[PDB]
RNA sequence: AAAUUGAAGAGUUUGAUCAUGGCUCAGAUUGAACGCUGGCGGCAGGCCUAACACAUGCAAGUCGAACGGUAACAGGUUUGCUGACGAGUGGCGGACGGGUGAGUAAUGUCUGGGAAACUGCCUGAUGGAGGGGGAUAACUACUGGAAA
RNA sequence: UUAGCUAGUAGGUGGGGUAACGGCUCACCUAGGCGACGAUCCCUAGCUGGUCUGAGAGGAUGACCAGCCACACUGGAACUGAGACACGGUCCAGACUCCUACGGGAGGCAGCAGUGGGGAAUAUUGCACAAUGGGCGCAAGCCUGAUGCAGCCAUGCCGCG
RNA sequence: UACCCGCAGAAGAAGCACCGGCUAACUCCGUGCCAGCAGCCGCGGUAAUACGGAGGGUGCAAGCGUUAAUCGGAAUUACUG
C-alpha cells in the first residue's frame, strides 16, 4: 500500500538509492500503489556517476511491498521493505539494466517481461 | 584560450572544430597560440604561392 | 537564414 | 572460384504499406528452404528446382519520398528491380515516383501484385492503372484463379495452368492442374495477348505467328526476355505475401525474365581524370577493376561497412584502389557478404556483385573505387536537392561539440541529408527530402548518438533601407578639455539610393567643394559611414541600398583627426537614418512549383495565403509551372503543405531574388 | 701500443656609454605531431592518452613405452587382434614464455654483505625396490534440464 | 603553510607457528620504540643497467633491449603443487555485459591480430614452426600470436637514383 | 629469395623553406598603419630587399618547414663556478 510521501528503496541499477511517491497514477483520488502499478516519483538520494541525480522526477513500478499480495489460494507474499523499479517518463521502459532482490509474478505483464526476465528470484 | 587565424581569408564562424599551435603574437596580450591553416574545419589562404605549407595550400597544378 | 541554397 | 555470373541483381521498389518488407521476407524464407535497408544474397534455383540455383542480390528499397536517395542509389547498381504494387491501392503516389527513377536508370522490371486476399482487390484493375497512370505495356504473366475472401492461388498464362500451393506447408510445395472453365474463359485472351508481346520483340516470330504456327514456350518465354531487356513491356504477377500463396512463383519469372549483370549495358565513365574521355568499362573480369559506393554504415564491433558493386574486374583483399572521385589511394581488405542467416568473410569479389568492404577509411557515397593502374571515374549517383530546412540547438551547451559531430556522421552516410552553419544568425540549420526525413534523423542523433536536440525555424536574415531623403544633417565631435581633443564635423545628405544602381548598394559623394574639409579626412568619414551599415540602428540588421552626400564640414589645426572625422559621421549616421524613413527588408524568394493541374488552384491558393505574390503560370505537358515571388519567412515546411495538397506529386525549387520590404505586422514582429 | 686530447658567441634597456639583469637566437636530440611534397632499397621503431569497454579467431598442451577400454580409421556378422587412439583415469607442464606499469618513496630497486632456510626437472654417490588391501573414472542401465 | 608519532606499539619470557629466523602469533612481564641526521602526514613515482645533452661537473630521462619488482574486471580468500594465494585455475562478494525455452546459465584482450572510445598521434582479424628456444614424449612427433618472417607507415637513421 | 645476366629506352622519378638585421641570399609590382608579417628587434600611412605576388638568388633535399619537449649556450641556483 504505497501513499503519496512513501519512499521505496530502488531494485535497479540506475543508481537511485531512494525514492518518494509524489503521485499514485491510473485513478483520480486513487490512494494506493500496490505490487504492478506505476507511480511518479522524485530521487530523494542518489549514487554519483548514476544514470538518475537527486530531484529528478520520473515514473516507477512498484515490485515488492511490505503489505504483500495475496494469491488466489489465498495465500500472502510479503516483503520487509517496499522497493520499486524507475521507470522513463515517456516510455514507460526500466531506466536500470539489473534487477535486484526476488519480484512477484505480478508483473508478468507484458510491459515488464524485460523486468520479469533479469530478476534474481521470481515467487 | 584565444588563438590567432593567420592569412588573408578566415572561414572560421562559431563551433568550428579546429587545430591550434604554439606561437604569441606579440602586439596582442594574451594570445599565445596560432591556429593551424588547412587542418579540420580551417581552410588554406586563396590565391597563395608562397610559404604555401605554413597556410596549408595545395601545390598550384602546373 | 533560410534553406540549403544558403541566401537570408 | 567463379559463378557462371547468372546472379540476378534485383531491388524490391514499392509504395509505403504495399509488401516490400514481407515479400523479401517471404523471398528470404523460400531461398533459405531451396538451402538445405541492407544488401542481402540468397539462392534460388525453380520451384521445381528446374534452374541451376543463382545468386540473388536483394535490397527492399524504402518507399518514403523522404528515403527517395537510398531508391536512387539502389537502382543504378542493381541490374533488375521488381515492382510491388498493392491490390487495393493499385499505383499510388510513391509507387508512380519510384517507376520514372527506374526510367532514369533504364532498369529492367518486372510487377508484383500484393494483398490478393484483401478485400475490394482486383488484379485486373492494378494492371489497367499500370497501363494509364504508368504509361506502360503490362503483360499477364499470371492471372489469379481467387479473388479477395475466395483468392485460393495464381494460375500461370504461359503453361495455361493453375497452380495451388500448399496452407499446410506454408507455400513450400507447388502444385500444377487445369484452369477452372470460368477462370478459362477469359485466361485464353489473356495468354493470346502475351502471344503476341512475344512475338513483337522477336520480328521472326511476329511473321511466324501471323502465318499461325503456335509459338514455342522456349521461345516466348525468350521474347519476354528480349522485351524486358529493352524496357519496351513490364511483367504481371499475383500473390499474397501474407497467405504464403505467389511470392514463390514470381521468383522463378524474376530468374527467367529478369537480366544477368552481363546482359544491362556496361557502366560509363571518363577515363583518368580529363578530356572527358569515356571510360566505357565493359563487365567482365578481365577489364580493369571498377566499383561504386552504395549505403556506406557503421558498426560498433566492426569496421564502417562500405557497400559497393564491382561491375568488372576483381577485388582481393590487400588490393590497392583508387577514389577516382575523392583522389584518395586506398587498399582493400575484411570483405563480408551478409547471406540472410549470417555475414561471412570473403577473400574476393567477382564482377556483377555486390559486397561491404570493411574498414574503407576515405570511401564516401558516390565514390568510385578503381585499380590505380588504368583508372576510372563512373559517374556520381544523382544527389536530390533538400526540401524542407530546420534550425537545431543542442538541449545542453555540451551537446553543441557533439551535435556537430553526429550531424556530420549522419550526412557522411546520407547524401540527401545536409548540415550548415548560417553566417548570420549561427545557427545549425539541416536540410533534409521529407519532414519525416529530418524526424528520423534527430532521432537517430538521440536514440544512436547520445545527443537530444530541439527543432526549430531558421531565423530570417532581415535587412535595413531608407525611405525619404532627409537634407543637412550635420554631426559634430568635440572632445576639447585641456591638451589634444579630437574634433570634426561633417554635414551630410542620406537620400535612398536605387535597389539595382550598384553592387554594393551604397554609395559615398565626395561633393566637398574648398578648403571646407581637407582631402585626408573625407576618407575616415567615408570609413565611419561603411561601419554604421554594418549594424543599423533600429533592429541591428544590415543597411542597403542607402547612399549619402557630403557636402560641408569643419576642421581644427591640432585637433583634428581621422578618428574624429569618423566618430562624426557616425553620430550625423544615426541621426539621418532615425528621421530617413526606416523600413526593414525582408528576403524574397523566386519560387518554381510543377504540379498536377487538379491541385493548381490548391497551390495558387496555399502562395497567395503565404504573403506570396504570383508572376507567372505555365501549362506544361507533364504537370503545370507556377512562378510566384514569396518570402522566406513565409517558405517554411512548404514541402509538407504542398505534399499535402497535391498527393506528394509536387516539387518546387526556389533562388533568393531580392529584399522587398516587409508588410507593418510582420516587420513590427521582427523588431520586437 | 689505442681507448673522451676538452670549453666560442650574437640580438634587444641609452642620445651615446659602462655595468647589472632578464628575454631571445645559432647546436644537438625525440616512441613525435601537423602542413606541403614524395622514386627506391637496407636496418630499426610504431596507443606516449582511457589499468577505458571489448564482437570474433587463435595464444598450453602432450604422453598408448602408466592404465582399463576401443568411439573412429586402416589392415588381418565379428573382435582389441595389430597399427593407431576419441572420451576417461594417471603423470607432467600449465608458477615458463607473453602483456602492462595501476599500485609502490621503500615492505620495491641498486650496491655490498649476511644467517636461520628450501629447492620439480638435471647431476654424482650408496643402497633398496619385499608382499598385500580397498576403491573409483570411463562403462552399462535408468532419469532430469533449453542449455550449462 | 605536515612536529610530534606509536600500543603488538618496543623489548623480554614461555607456548604455538613457518621450509627457515623473527610480535610471525598468543599469554604474562617491563615501559619502551621512532623523530629537526625530518618521524608522522600530504603529493608524486615502477627501480636499474642505460638513454639524451653537457669540455666536465651536472641537468633531464627511464620508449625500445636486458635485469629486478608489481599487477592481471574490482575487493577478499584459500586449494593443488617443488614452486602460485595463480593472465587464458578455484570459491565468495561487487560493478558490468551476454545466452535462455524465463527454470536458470556464462564471461573477463594490461596474450596476438582486431573493433569502438578517448586523443595532435601510433600498424595486419597476414604466414610458418623452416631455424633458434620452451612444454610433453624413449623417440618419431605434437603443441608454441615465444620466435622467425611478411603487410602497413618518409617515423628515424643510412645508402642510392 | 639475395644475387647475377639479357632486353628496351632518357625513358618512369624534386620538392620544401627562406633573402631587414641577428643569419647564407635583391629587385620590381600591387598595397598605403589597411591587408597582412613577426623567434627577437621590429615592418606597413606612396621609391616596402620586412606585407601579397612575379623574376633572381640562397639553404636543405625524398624530404622541407612549423609546433611541442629535453639539455646546452645560461657563470641565468655558480660543487666545479
Ligand atoms: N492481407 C495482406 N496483408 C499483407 C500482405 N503483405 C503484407 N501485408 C501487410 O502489410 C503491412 C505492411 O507491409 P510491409 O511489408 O511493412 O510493407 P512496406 O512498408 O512496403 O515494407 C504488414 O503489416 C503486413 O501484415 C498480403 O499479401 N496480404
Ligand atoms: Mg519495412
Ligand atoms: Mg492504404
Ligand atoms: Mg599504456
Ligand atoms: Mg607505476
Ligand atoms: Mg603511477
Ligand atoms: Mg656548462
Ligand atoms: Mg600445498
Ligand atoms: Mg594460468
Ligand atoms: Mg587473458
Ligand atoms: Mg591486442
Ligand atoms: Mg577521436
Ligand atoms: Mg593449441
Ligand atoms: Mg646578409
Ligand atoms: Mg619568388
Ligand atoms: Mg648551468
Amino acid at each position: 500500500m504505497i501513499q503519496e510521501q512513501t519512499m521505496l528503496n530502488v531494485a535497479d541499477n540506475s543508481g537511485a538509492r531512494r525514492v518518494m511517491c509524489i503521485k499514485v497514477l491510473g485513478g483520480s483520488h486513487r490512494r494506493y500503489a500496490g505490487v504492478g502499478d506505476i507511480i511518479k516519483i522524485t530521487i530523494k538520494e542518489a549514487i554519483p556517476r548514476g544514470k538518475v541525480k537527486k530531484g529528478d522526477v520520473l515514473k516507477a513500478v512498484v515490485v515488492r511491498t511490505k503489505k504483500g499480495v495475496r494469491r488466489p489460494d489465498g495465500s500472502v507474499i510479503r516483503f520487509d521493505g517496499n522497493a520499486c523499479v524507475l521507470l522513463n517518463n515517456n516510455s514507460e521502459q526500466p531506466i536500470g539494466t539489473r534487477i535486484f532482490g526476488p519480484v512477484t509474478r505480478e508483473l508478468r505483464s507484458e510491459k515488464f517481461m524485460k523486468i520479469i526476465s533479469l530478476a534474481p528470484e521470481v515467487l | 584560450v584565444t588563438s590567432y587565424i593567420g592569412g588573408e581569408g578566415h572561414n572560421l564562424q562559431e563551433h568550428s572544430v579546429i587545430l591550434i599551435r604554439g606561437g604569441r603574437v606579440k602586439d596582442l596580450p594574451g594570445v599565445r597560440y596560432h591556429t593551424v591553416r588547412g587542418a579540420l574545419d580551417c581552410s588554406g589562404v586563396k590565391d597563395r604561392k608562397q610559404a604555401r605549407s605554413k597556410y596549408g595550400v595545395k601545390r598550384p597544378k602546373a | 537564414x533560410c534553406w540549403w541554397g544558403x541566401s537570408g | 572460384t567463379t559463378p557462371i555470373a547468372r546472379y540476378r541483381n534485383i531491388g524490391i521498389s514499392a509504395h509505403i504499406d504495399a509488401g516490400k518488407t514481407t515479400t523479401t521476407e517471404r523471398i528470404l524464407f523460400y531461398t533459405g528452404v531451396n538451402h538445405k535497408s541492407a544488401a542481402t544474397t540468397a539462392f534460388w534455383s525453380g520451384m521445381a528446382k528446374q534452374y541451376e540455383p543463382h545468386r540473388i542480390n536483394i535490397i527492399d528499397t524504402p518507399g518514403h519520398v523522404d528515403f527517395t536517395i537510398e531508391v536512387e542509389r539502389s537502382m543504378r547498381v542493381l541490374d533488375g528491380a521488381v515492382m510491388v504494387y498493392c491490390a487495393v491501392g493499385g499505383v499510388q503516389p510513391q509507387s508512380e515516383t519510384v517507376w520514372r527513377q527506374a526510367n532514369k536508370y533504364k532498369v529492367p522490371r518486372i510487377a508484383f501484385v500484393n494483398k490478393m486476399d484483401r478485400m475490394g482487390a482486383n488484379f485486373l484493375k492494378v494492371v489497367n492503372q499500370i497501363k494509364t497512370r504508368l504509361g506502360a505495356n503490362p503483360v499477364p504473366l499470371q492471372l489469379a484463379i481467387g479473388a479477395e475472401e475466395h483468392f485460393t492461388g495464381v494460375v500461370d498464362l504461359v503453361k495455361m495452368k493453375a497452380i495451388n500451393w500448399n496452407d499446410a506447408d506454408q507455400g513450400v510445395t507447388f502444385e500444377y492442374e487445369d484452369i477452372p472453365a470460368d477462370m478459362v474463359e477469359l485466361a485464353n485472351e489473356w495468354h493470346q495477348n502475351l502471344i503476341e508481346s512475344a512475338a513483337e520483340a522477336s520480328e521472326e516470330l511476329m511473321e511466324k505467328y501471323l502465318g499461325g504456327e503456335e509459338l514455342t514456350e522456349a521461345e516466348i518465354k525468350g521474347a519476354l526476355r528480349q522485351r524486358v531487356l529493352n524496357n519496351e513491356i513490364i511483367l504481371v504477377t499475383c500473390g499474397s505475401a501474407f497467405k504464403n500463396k505467389g511470392v514463390q512463383a514470381m521468383l522463378d519469372a524474376v530468374i527467367d525474365y529478369l537480366p544477368s549483370p552481363v546482359d544491362v549495358p556496361a557502366i560509363n565513365g571518363i577515363l583518368d581524370d580529363g578530356k572527358d574521355t569515356p571510360a566505357e568499362r565493359h563487365a567482365s573480369d578481365d577489364e580493369p577493376f571498377s566499383a561504386l559506393a552504395f549505403k556506406i554504415a557503421t558498426d560498433p564491433f566492426v569496421g564502417n561497412l562500405t557497400f559497393f558493386r564491382v561491375y568488372s574486374g576483381v577485388v582481393n583483399s590487400g588490393d590497392t584502389v583508387l577514389n577516382s572521385v575523392k583522389a584518395a589511394r586506398e587498399r582493400f581488405g575484411r570483405i563480408v557478404q551478409m547471406h540472410a542467416n549470417k555475414r561471412e568473410e570473403i577473400k574476393e569479389v567477382r564482377a556483377g556483385d555486390i559486397a561491404a568492404a570493411i574498414g574503407l577509411k576515405d570511401v564516401t557515397t558516390g565514390d568510385t573505387l578503381c585499380d590505380p593502374d588504368a583508372p576510372i571515374i563512373l559517374e556520381r549517383m544523382e544527389f536530390p536537392e533538400p526540401v524542407i530546412s530546420i534550425a537545431v540547438e543542442p538541449k545542453t551547451k555540451a551537446d553543441q561539440e557533439k551535435m556537430g559531430l553526429a550531424l556530420g556522421r549522419l550526412a557522411k552516410e546520407d547524401p540527401s541529408f545536409r548540415v550548415w552553419t548560417d553566417e548570420e544568425s549561427n545557427q545549425t540549420i539541416i536540410a533534409g527530402m521529407g519532414e519525416l526525413h529530418l524526424d528520423i534523423i534527430v532521432d537517430r542523433m538521440k536514440r544512436e548518438f547520445n545527443v537530444e536536440a530541439n527543432v526549430g525555424k531558421p531565423q530570417v536574415a532581415y535587412r535595413e533601407t531608407i525611405r525619404q531623403k532627409v537634407t543637412d544633417v550635420e554631426g559634430k565631435h568635440a572632445k576639447q578639455s585641456g591638451g589634444r581633443g579630437q574634433y570634426g564635423h561633417v554635414v551630410i545628405d542620406m537620400y535612398p539610393l536605387e535597389p539595382g544602381s550598384n553592387p554594393k548598394g551604397y554609395e559615398f559623394i565626395n561633393d566637398i567643394k574648398g578648403g571646407v574639409i581637407p582631402g585626408e579626412y573625407i576618407p575616415a568619414v567615408d570609413k565611419g559611414i561603411q561601419e554604421q551599415l554594418k549594424a543599423g540602428p533600429l533592429a541591428g540588421y544590415p543597411v542597403v541600398d542607402m547612399g549619402i552626400r557630403l557636402h560641408f564640414g569643419s576642421y581644427h589645426d591640432v585637433d583634428s583627426s581621422e578618428l574624429a572625422f569618423k566618430l562624426a559621421a557616425s553620430i550625423a549616421f544615426k541621426e539621418g537614418f532615425k528621421k530617413a524613413k526606416p523600413v526593414l527588408l525582408e528576403p524574397i524568394m523566386k519560387v518554381e512549383v510543377e504540379t498536377p493541374e487538379e491541385n493548381t488552384g490548391d497551390v495558387i491558393g496555399d502562395l497567395s495565403r503565404r504573403r506570396g505574390m504570383l508572376k507567372g503560370q505555365e501549362s506544361e505537358v507533364t504537370g503545370v509551372k507556377i512562378h510566384a515571388e514569396v518570402p522566406l519567412s513565409e517558405m517554411f515546411g512548404y514541402a509538407t503543405q504542398l505534399r499535402s495538397l497535391t498527393k506528394g506529386r509536387a516539387s518546387y525549387t526556389m533562388e533568393f531574388l531580392k529584399y522587398d520590404e516587409a508588410p507593418s505586422n510582420v516587420a513590427q514582429a521582427v523588431i520586437e
